[PDB]
């Protein structure tokens, strides 16, 4: 129940529970799979 | 529920009564297996004594204390008590000790009441408003050692903010390491020859820290600190022996040299009423 | 035919048969089973070595004598060093196993004494200093020799007080844990069947022992007239369902 | 001694045989570790679990 | 770091060993990096040992 | 009505109603019937 | 969630191992690569590390 | 993009990646099994420890230097002991096991040189005395050690002379057994995956070694212009599908 009008006014937001590693940790231009050769 | 039924005379080749004690069972023996009985019913339920109830009501803990004075000069705030720690354990107390080591694990969520009172034994024109400020230090964390250190700022570690002659209440998850918190431990940290022995050694999660957060009036001021600790959602494994001599320390299981019998000798007879 | 009383147990390549037995205990009324993937955390594999570890060693033998005071053994350390399952044990960082437990005692039916074999889980002891003084890891590892309760105190070792339990218990109250008793009039063996128990899935086998086994005299031995005033005591035991993980270097105890 | 680009560097030596190249402890909250990213995010949290990824480029 | 919590050593040696082609010398390096597996998990947030001061900033 | 999101935080359990006193006074392997002689 | 999955004796021609860190990836190699695993579960969401939980107290 | 060339092998808690392979050889194209019962006949149940015992032990580093005549290792000798490989073989009263053996020598694209790898099926060895002088039993125990075949006649050792493989064969036939070429400007490694062979389904592992393994220069080393004149070899080795039978009381052997 928000007792108040303004968004701001209330608590913390819940968990993104998003989660994607892949735009640190892969930013590759041209898909590289595990296994297979890194340089071909 | 019938707590007896009716029975009658009995002469039969079936005796419940003799059993064998070497096998380690304790045969369910009833009244009604050796007299003449008569029908009643149990009226209760066993409520009161299920370990979520037993273990779940407050406990002091812990008594520390800390003072409001003049820092001005003091080398050491640790020793000065501008401020103290408690190197948090529930093995201080032997109330809810003994209660607890009845069981050899246990898993359960805390809820601590701390009640700060404050003592002003020598001359004061009044009693000040100190607000108190309890932080937890969790291992691997950057100790106060000063009254108003950077450490206070506790950014990342939980803190609260509560006034003396107050209480200040809240609550935390278990955060034992393993499935549940061992009672006793038979084991070392390592195949050391001089490592400790005990649980002193698997309970280490860090300390609890109190200080003023006011500044120092013209009179000194003692604040006491009472933690109290109430079990709730409760779960324990495999019974144990009660503890019949007293503690000496804090997670061994040592007693003291010349304790004194702990069972009445009679006064008469092994005959005597 | 079948009697309470006679008994066989095949372990491996090993077998024991009693022909005076009074039942068995299985501790919390559970029998030993391998480590569940839902409860498990470690990622290897483990190793179940089998037939070669779940066999059962006879430890050396006591004597029971008028004055005896009691023994006691802890697991795993009591089998550190029988055969495969000891190498095992310092070979891997982790290991897990339930035993079975057989004491075994005969006399003749002239003769009177009563023994306690109990099983503690986590028996912690005490030091006989007080205070808060440690008992050195030496003196809680006594392997196949156990420690015998009316040896003398000594430093850095536990307190042999029997009636205390070696932790401010009392001997009493004992029988809260999984136990069964030598009766020389009824039962001449004793066998308890141990789960694996501890809060953690698996554990070292070296820096923690997980249950002391107790064999403890309660009516004392009272022998026939002129008869040999002591009876040996033998304890064999059996590791069942062990399985060892992270292999690697092996393991270097003090002493 | 003072902090250097060098201290990244794992030197290897020529023809040696049998020998050690390195060796560390793995108290990810202290030591080498400490600095590391993986270092200073772990030491915002009390307790870790999990596998660990250490890789050697050769250069 | 804590002892019973403790975990492991890392060690590296020459399996065969580093082999130079002619005209060149010296020694060569290795990188060596550290990150978390997608296993790892991190539990009860805290302070950081790793940052500290003695007087508030200022601009 | 828990106001609080975390499970510690609500109150005490409720009471197990479970109650099964036969691990601690009957672990013996094979059944004991009580009547039966304790040992055939 | 499966923290790790059984994985057995490997002979291949296919090395997740092997990789080239100059390419700027991390590429998401397992225990289960390189060792033999046994399944075994998450039990854990990840939940205190959110970033609304990191600066939200 | 997958190459002859690059491998990983992953066995137990050990893998090895090699970059510049040549295929690999598996023994009369027939890969490690078990014990089938049809085939059986002790009537034990076996131990199968495993990961424990099936991963890769990297025996000591030999010297290849110009003067090298070649090596020879004998199995399971060469692991008697490694780990619980070697405890379970001295505890056993007989055991069986297939092997994985990767050998290894990396050099330049400068360097030449060429060794034969191979895998002898019961290579019984010469004495150097002629007539029917026999060979000690230490002396076809070298363990990991292995023998070195330019090391000297020694008495009551095997006779060391490469051209007649150890026992009155010509080396350049020792290509009819299954072999592979380490020739540095091709290969780097050599790995073989040896079955399990014999004449009986299960065998002593101390009085019977199965298989030798030899490596032996052939096209000798020749560096580049003022390089070192040596490159070291190294012999990986794991034990696959493993089975130990008749646990017991841990053989003593000669020396
Ligand atoms: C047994 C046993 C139980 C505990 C409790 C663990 C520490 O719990 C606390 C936590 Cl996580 C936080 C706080 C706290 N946060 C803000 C104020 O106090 C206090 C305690 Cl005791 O220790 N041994």
């Amino acid at each position: 129940i928000n007792y108040y009008k303004d968004a701001a006014s209330t608590s913390s937001a819940g968990q993104s529970l998003s989660m994607d590693p892949s735009k640190f940790t892969e930013p590759v231009k041209d898909l590289m799979l595990k296994g297979a050769p890194a340089l071909n | 529920t019938v707590a007896s039924i009716s029975s009658g005379p009995k002469h039969t080749q079936k005796v419940p009564i003799l059993t064998a004690n070497e096998t380690g069972a304790t045969m369910p023996v009833l009244p009604s297996d050796s007299i003449e009985t008569r029908t009643t019913y149990m009226h209760f339920n066993g409520s009161e004594t299920d370990v979520e109830c037993f273990l779940g009501r407050a406990a002091c803990v812990h008594v520390t204390e800390i003072q409001n004075k003049d820092a001005t000069g003091i080398d050491n705030h640790r020793e000065a008590k501008l401020f103290n720690d408690w190197k948090i354990n529930l093995s201080s107390l032997v109330q809810l000790r003994k209660k607890l080591e009845l069981f050899t694990y246990v898993r359960f969520d805390s809820e601590y009441t701390i009640l700060a009172t404050a003592s002003q034994p020598d001359s004061a024109n009044y009693s000040s408003n100190l607000v108190v400020q309890a932080m937890y230090v969790p291992p691997g964390a950057p100790n106060p050692k000063e009254w108003d250190d950077y450490t206070w700022q506790s950014a990342s570690n939980p803190s609260v903010f509560f006034k003396v002659g107050d209480t200040s209440r809240f609550s935390v998850p278990y955060v034992g390491l393993a499935s549940a918190y061992n009672c006793f431990y038979d084991g070392y940290s390592h195949d050391d020859a001089e490592t400790q022995y005990g649980i002193t050694v698997l309970n280490h999660m860090g300390s609890m820290a109190f200080r003023i957060v006011n500044e120092h009036d013209e009179h000194k001021t003692l604040v006491k600190i009472r933690v109290y600790h109430r079990a709730k959602h409760v779960e324990a494994w495999i019974p144990r022996a009660p503890r019949a001599l007293p503690y000496t320390s804090i997670g061994r299981t040592n007693y003291p040299k010349n304790t004194e019998p702990v069972i009445k000798k009679r006064k008469g007879d092994i005959k005597s009423y | 035919g079948y009697s309470d009383r006679v008994q066989q147990i095949t372990l491996g390549n090993s077998t024991i048969t009693t022909q005076e037995a009074a039942n068995a205990v299985v501790c919390y009324a559970e029998w030993p089973e391998y480590l569940p993937d839902v409860d498990a955390s470690d990622v290897n594999k483990t190793s179940k070595p089998d037939t070669s570890v779940c066999r059962f060693y006879t430890l050396d033998s006591k004597t029971w004598t008028t004055g005896s005071k009691g023994w006691c053994w802890k697991l795993p350390d009591a089998l550190k060093d029988m055969g495969v399952f000891g190498q095992n044990m310092f070979f891997h960082s982790l290991g897990r196993s339930g035993y079975t437990v057989h004491v075994q005692c005969n006399a003749t039916k002239f003769h009177s004494g009563c023994l306690l074999v109990v099983v503690i889980p986590e028996h912690q002891l005490a030091s006989h200093e007080g205070g808060n003084v440690s008992v050195k890891y030496t003196f809680t590892h006594p392997g196949e020799r156990g420690i015998d309760l009316s040896s003398a105190n000594e430093v850095g070792g536990p307190v042999k007080d029997v009636v205390y339990n070696m932790n401010g218990t009392l001997l009493g109250n004992l029988l809260i844990f999984p136990h069964q008793f030598i009766n020389l009039r009824t039962n001449n063996t004793a066998t308890i069947v141990i789960p694996y128990i501890n809060s953690v899935p698996i554990d070292s086998m070296t820096r923690h022992n997980n249950v002391s086994l107790m064999v403890i005299p309660i009516a004392p031995l009272t022998v026939p007239t002129g008869a040999t005033p002591s009876l040996p005591i033998t304890v064999t035991i059996a590791p069942m369902c062990t399985e060892f993980s992270g292999i690697r270097s092996k393991s270097i105890v003090p002493q | 001694t003072k902090d250097e680009v060098n201290s990244y560097l794992i030197p290897l030596n020529a023809n040696r045989q049998n020998e050690q190249v390195f060796g560390t402890n793995l108290f990810i909250g202290d030591g080498v570790f400490k600095t590391t990213l993986l270092g200073e995010i772990v030491q915002y949290y009390t307790h870790w679990s999990g596998s660990l990824r250490f890789s050697l480029m050769y250069t | 770091p804590d002892t019973y919590t403790s975990a492991g050593f890392l060690s590296c040696w020459y399996q065969t060993s580093l082999i130079l082609p002619p005209e060149t010398t010296g020694q060569v390096y290795l990188l060596s990096f550290i990150s978390a597996c997608p296993d790892f998990k991190l539990r009860l947030m805290k302070d950081t040992q790793t940052i500290s001061q003695t007087v508030a900033l200022t601009e």
